[PDB]
């Protein structure tokens, strides 16, 4: 069984801490996601008439 | 040798252990298909636990091909 093979672990360890932690983190990093556009028609600060 | 020998005869032994995912699965399936007759409308949710009952049910099955394997070629 090659699996039991303890001699290759390091260089399957070592990569996929690197792309599972580092680099695919990353690129999900990237991917953001921005709130929706809400133009909002009720925004009036107007003073109470002069008076 | 003895030794081959005993290797085939344990990997059948280990191998008989998959009968009991094989009734895993039988029952999962089969309450799904109850759980949807019933309440059709959540057909989809449904399926995902089926898929993930599944999933852990056939797990236990391989962990006895596993030994199984791991008797014939490892040992």
């Amino acid at each position: 069984m090659p699996q039991l093979n303890t001699t290759v672990w390091p260089t399957m360890i070592t990569p996929m801490l690197l792309t599972l932690f580092l680099i695919t983190q990353l690129k999900m990093l990237n991917t953001n996601y921005h709130l929706p556009p809400s133009p909002k028609p009720m925004k009036m600060k107007n003073y109470n008439k002069p008076w | 040798d003895i030794d081959t020998a005993a290797k085939f005869i344990g990997a059948g032994a280990a191998t008989v252990g998959v009968a009991g995912s094989g009734a895993g699965i039988g029952t999962v399936f089969g309450s799904l298909i109850i759980g949807y007759a019933r309440n059709p409308s959540l057909k989809q949710q449904l399926f995902s636990y089926a898929i993930l009952g599944f999933a852990l049910s056939e797990a236990m099955g391989l962990f006895c091909l596993m030994v199984a394997f791991l008797i014939l070629f490892a040992m």
